[PDB]
């Protein structure tokens, strides 16, 4: 039972989504993941347009940690702005092999 | 491959291990451990050769022959201190090995882990017997409880511990076995690097922001070798100060006294890594189950790796676990003050206040962290 | 397409001698690299000592 | 002879307040001691108290006023 | 106009690398002879009348 | 696999760098890096010292609260009885 | 002073190379870390450019 506290919740989304760095490199959410075994094949049924823009950010983000630069705050991402685009594919990998699991379970 | 001079000796085909070992960009001096950790290692063996070489082990003879090292043997007075000062360094330099390990979480390999687990509890014995080499006061008592100390097996310790002395007492043949196991144990240790190195060839190294480092890389030579060199020669003066103007700094041990068995010291206390340990051990007034902790201690290091709670590995993105991570770095270094504490009543508490801390930071803390963050970004 | 590719400036890092654009580059260059290997050189002899 | 410069320094930092301050105290132990000894009592701890920050004092002192 | 020393001794010397290898021995050979040379007096100025070499004086050779 | 040839796959980026002659070591290393130093320092002193703080609170706590507990005999129990 | 010496008769000495190293010591150092950022220069003074034609 939550409405305005819903409301209150997003400020420290908000406030916590500012108080790690990578906000502050040009990061997204998505590329921040550790790997794992979905996150491999996910990779594989991403198109090229986000794929290579994935890459390019990393690789810029890379070299300025090199430097201890961070981003110029203006061009930080935003929160209002967080590309889910990993997990429309990642929920696939999960769902398919959870069946797997369970189908050769019995 | 044509008229490479790397090939022709195949030897200098597995030397491309190094030099073209490909490295992320971005790399802290954090980094520059691993390295000086070997290093630190190598000098070891030398000095701690030629002490042999006109050093003897006998209950008779020991002390006065070190005696005698200082005293006649060509600058036996810097290589002692060479070998003793140098092993302190040889900490600092690994533990922090460590730090970095957690810090970004590069414990998330499995096996290249475990094999610095067992790595470390090698480590400890061997100054533990380099330390009751000088057979001092204190290296007497010192291990005549800590090997006392195992006793507390219900059934089987009372005949192996005079076991491992062969004897009712501490007496000589106690004393000449470490000597041998002393003396080998490092080449062991060297071993066991080229293996806990090897499989890092195989996943590489990794990088502060806990990313797949892929898209960048590095020759090895012309750069992290430098970084290396200058790392290298930090480590100089580090032991350089502290071993040549002010000897005893570190050199904590009074004991210069002959080992006396009827003589007991009013104070009794290892050297300072050593304390933390047995600062918990204080702490618990059941013998048998305190000794319980101090060995589920360390190794639930190998424990932490399945631990991993959250969507991102290194901790430099999470403010809380890297709140949680520089707490925990407290609550040691109080027991090692505790540890360096009489046990009067506030220490009583102080360490029962803290000892419980310790694991509950690790135990209960730290993965429910990430489980709210990971629900945090949303993830 | 591809030729809209430029060079922006790396002045800064540089240092005077043949910040230029219509100098010979070669004028320096003799004494220009001297410096850097004079350091490498002179850092041996420590090493050695 | 001779007479020594440390009785001399001695009496420079005795001098000091802090020190004869405590110095009460050892004759506030003192005097209730002469009539209660009987029990534990000893003045011992307030002498260290009473000869500690004395000496520091004397610390510097003297070492210059010997050879 | 005549070049710095920077643009002689490249030219004379840091070009080949066996020259450029070769003094570096040279000066390093004359360098210790000068150098320890140098140290022992600032540090005996800083320590007079502490050391025999000062102190034995008094008594040495009665 | 082999290290460098076949790790990732990468279309589209360029570089650009200089002989390390043609640029300085130290491009006004003092003025323009001393604040590079003072702007990242706050963001970890934030979450640093504050244990710091706790232990040297507790090491002189507990030493004073050590100290008169212990230094006097005569402090509760003085020496009438 | 008599024993303090007796324990340490090394001691006098010992502080000579310590003298010795230190006037050495502060010339290494930079010139490495000059060296160091010698080679490191191209390093940090990388750009990128992403252009894809995309
Ligand atoms: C990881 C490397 C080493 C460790 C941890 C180690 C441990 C120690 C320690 C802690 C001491 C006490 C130093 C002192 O009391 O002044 C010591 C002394 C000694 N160590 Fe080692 N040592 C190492 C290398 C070696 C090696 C390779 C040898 C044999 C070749 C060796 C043989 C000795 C000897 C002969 C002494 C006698 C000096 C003494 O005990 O005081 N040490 N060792
Ligand atoms: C004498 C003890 C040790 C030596 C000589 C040693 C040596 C090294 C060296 C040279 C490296 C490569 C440098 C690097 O990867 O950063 C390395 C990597 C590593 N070591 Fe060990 N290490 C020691 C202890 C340990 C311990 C106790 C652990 C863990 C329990 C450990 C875990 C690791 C890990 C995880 C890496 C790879 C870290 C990364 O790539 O991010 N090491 N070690
Ligand atoms: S058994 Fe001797 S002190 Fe605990």
């Amino acid at each position: 039972a939550v409405s305005a506290s819903s409301r209150w919740l997003e400020g420290i989304r908000k406030w916590y989504y500012n108080a790690a760095g990578f906000n502050k490199l040009g990061l997204m959410r998505d590329d921040t993941i550790h790997e794992n075994d979905d996150v491999k094949e996910a990779i594989r049924r991403l198109p090229e347009n986000l794929y290579n823009d994935r890459v390019f950010r990393i690789k810029r983000a890379l070299d300025l940690s090199m430097r201890q630069q961070i981003l110029p705050k203006e061009q930080w991402t935003k929160y209002e702005e967080d590309k889910s685009y990993l997990e429309p594919y990642l929920k696939e990998v999960i769902r398919e092999r959870k069946e797997r699991e369970e189908w050769a379970k019995k | 491959m044509t008229n490479i001079r790397k090939s022709h000796p195949l030897m200098k085909i597995v030397n491309n291990a190094f030099i073209d070992l490909p490295a992320p960009s971005n790399i802290s001096s954090w980094w520059n451990f691993g390295s000086l950790l070997g290093i630190c290692l190598i000098l070891q063996i030398l000095t701690g050769l030629f002490l042999a070489m006109h050093y003897t082990s006998d209950t008779t003879t020991a002390f006065s022959s070190v005696t005698h090292i200082c005293r006649d043997v060509n600058y036996g007075w810097i290589i002692r201190y060479m070998h003793a000062n140098g092993a302190s360094m040889f900490f600092i330099c690994l533990y922090m090995h460590v730090g970095r390990g957690l810090y970004y979480g590069s414990y998330t390999f499995l096996e290249t882990w475990n094999i610095g687990v067992i790595l470390l509890l090698t480590v400890m014995a061997t100054a533990f017997m380099g330390y009751v080499l000088p057979w001092g006061q204190m290296s007497f008592w010192g291990a005549t409880v800590i090997t006392n100390l195992l006793s507390a097996i219900p059934y089987i310790g009372t005949n192996l511990v005079e076991w491992i002395w062969g004897g009712f007492s501490v007496d000589k043949a106690t004393l000449t076995r470490f000597f041998a196991f002393h003396f080998i144990l490092p080449f062991i240790i060297m071993a066991i690097a080229m293996v806990h190195l090897l499989f890092l060839h195989e996943t590489g190294s990794n990088n502060p922001t806990g990313i797949s480092s892929d898209v960048d890389k590095i020759p090895f030579h012309p750069y992290y070798t430098i970084k290396d060199i200058l790392g290298a020669l930090l480590l100089i003066l580090a032991l350089m100060l502290l071993v040549l103007f002010a000897p005893d700094l570190l050199g904590d041990p009074d004991n210069y006294t002959p080992a006396n068995p009827l003589n007991t010291p009013p104070h009794i206390k290892p050297e300072w890594y050593f304390l933390f340990a047995y600062a918990i051990l204080r702490s618990i007034p059941n013998k048998l189950g305190g000794v319980l902790a101090l060995a589920f201690s360390i190794l639930i290091l190998a424990l932490i790796p399945l631990l991993h709670t959250s969507k991102q590995r290194s901790m430099m993105f999470r403010p809380l676990s890297q709140c949680l991570f520089w707490a925990l770095v407290a609550d040691l270094l109080t027991l090692t003050w505790i540890g360096g504490q009489p046990v009067e009543h506030p220490y009583i508490t102080i360490g029962q206040l803290a000892s419980v801390l310790y694991f509950l930071l690790i135990l209960v803390l730290m993965p429910t962290a990430g489980t709210i963050e990971n629900k945090l970004l949303k993830w | 397409s591809h030729t809209d590719i430029k060079v922006p400036d790396f002045s800064d890092y540089r240092r005077p001698e043949v910040l230029d654009s219509t100098k010979s580059s070669k004028e320096s260059s003799e004494a220009r690299k001297g410096f850097s290997y004079l350091v490498t050189a002179t850092t041996t002899v420590g090493v050695a000592y | 002879e001779l007479v020594d410069p440390l009785t001399t320094v001695r009496e420079q930092c005795e001098q000091l307040e802090k020190c004869v301050k405590a110095r009460e105290r050892l004759e506030l132990c003192d005097e209730r001691v002469s009539s209660r000894s009987q029990t534990e009592e000893d003045c011992t701890e307030e002498l260290l108290d009473f000869l500690h920050a004395r000496d520091h004092c004397v610390a510097h002192k003297l070492f210059n006023s010997l050879k | 106009v005549a070049p710095t020393l920077t643009a002689r001794l490249y030219s004379l010397l840091f070009r080949r690398t066996s020259t450029f290898a070769l003094t570096i021995v040279v000066g390093a050979l004359f360098f210790e002879r000068a150098f320890d040379q140098g140290a022992d007096a600032i540090y005996e100025h800083i320590n007079e009348g502490k050391l025999w070499k000062h102190i034995k004086h008094k008594y040495e050779n009665k | 696999g082999r290290q460098f040839g076949h790790l990732t796959r990468v279309r589209h980026v360029i570089t650009y760098s200089l002989s390390p002659f043609e640029q300085r070591a130290f491009p006004h290393y003092f003025s323009k890096g001393i604040p590079n130093v003072l702007r990242r320092t706050r963001a970890c002193i934030l979450r640093v010292a504050p244990p710091f703080v706790a232990f040297y609170l507790v090491y002189t706590w507990g030493t004073q609260e050590f100290e008169k507990s212990k230094r006097k005999n005569p402090a509760a129990y003085e020496n009438d009885r | 002073t008599f024993l303090r010496w007796a324990a340490e008769p090394e001691h006098d000495h010992r502080k000579r190379m310590g003298l010795k190293m230190l006037l050495m010591m502060g010339l290494l150092l930079p010139l490495v870390y000059a060296m160091k950022r010698h080679k490191w220069s191209v390093l940090k003074s990388r750009k990128l450019a992403y252009r894809p034609p995309k």
